[PDB]
This record gives C-alpha cells, structure tokens and sequence, in this order.
C-alpha cells in the first residue's frame, strides 16, 4: 500500500504585549495552523 | 485574470481585498 507523509503541525509563534509600564498579560498567536493541535 | 512545509510560509496581508475595495 501507499502512505503520503506530510510533516505534522508546525507554525510561527508570536507574543501580543503591551509595554512593560502598563501590565503584563499576553496572548499567544500560532500562525498557519488550526485550533486543534494546540 | 491574474493566476510548504519546508518551514516557509506566507502572512496573509493585514488589509483584505474586501478593506481595499471599501
Ligand atoms: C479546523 O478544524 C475544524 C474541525 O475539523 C474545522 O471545522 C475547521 O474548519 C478547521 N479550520 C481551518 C481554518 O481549517
């Protein structure tokens, strides 16, 4: 039989922060990717 | 009429064709 391979999720991942004066909270974004491997 | 996983990808733009067409 035949079995394509394709390598499994990957993707850049980027940090949304305000400055360090105001607060501390961040969000993470994952790019090119869905919301089920994370 | 205008026409992977390598670790290369591409950003989508942050204006839509949509944003642009407004
Ligand atoms: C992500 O996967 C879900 C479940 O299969 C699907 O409903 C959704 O459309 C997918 N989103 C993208 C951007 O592929």
């Amino acid at each position: 039989e035949i079995l394509d391979i394709t390598p499994c999720s990957f993707g850049g991942v980027s940090v949304i922060t305000p400055g360090t004066n105001t607060s501390n909270q961040v969000a993470v974004l994952y790019q090119d990717v869905n919301c089920t491997e994370v | 009429k205008v026409t992977k996983f390598n670790g290369l990808t591409v950003l989508p733009p942050l204006l839509t064709d949509e944003m642009i067409a407004q």
